[PDB]
């Protein structure tokens, strides 16, 4: 069965960040990607 | 802030909470 279906905003994705005393992160590894900007 | 025949005002899309929420 498919139809028209209404829905709340989706916010989008919930993420779990966790603020530490004396806690710290550092990347090990990196990623390079490119995007695409267009202007007319 | 103090807000303010055929002519009607569509809400915006993204609502207060959700901006709050942003
Ligand atoms: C970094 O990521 C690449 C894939 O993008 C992977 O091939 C490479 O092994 C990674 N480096 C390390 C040290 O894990």
């Amino acid at each position: 069965s498919q139809s028209i279906i209404a829905y709340t905003m989706s916010l989008g994705a919930e993420n779990s960040v966790a603020y530490s005393n004396n806690s710290i992160a550092i990347p090990t590894n990196f990623t390079i990607s490119v995007t695409t900007e267009i202007l007319p | 802030v103090t807000l303010a025949n055929g002519l009607t005002v569509l809400p915006p899309l993204l609502t207060d909470e959700m901006i709050a929420q942003y």
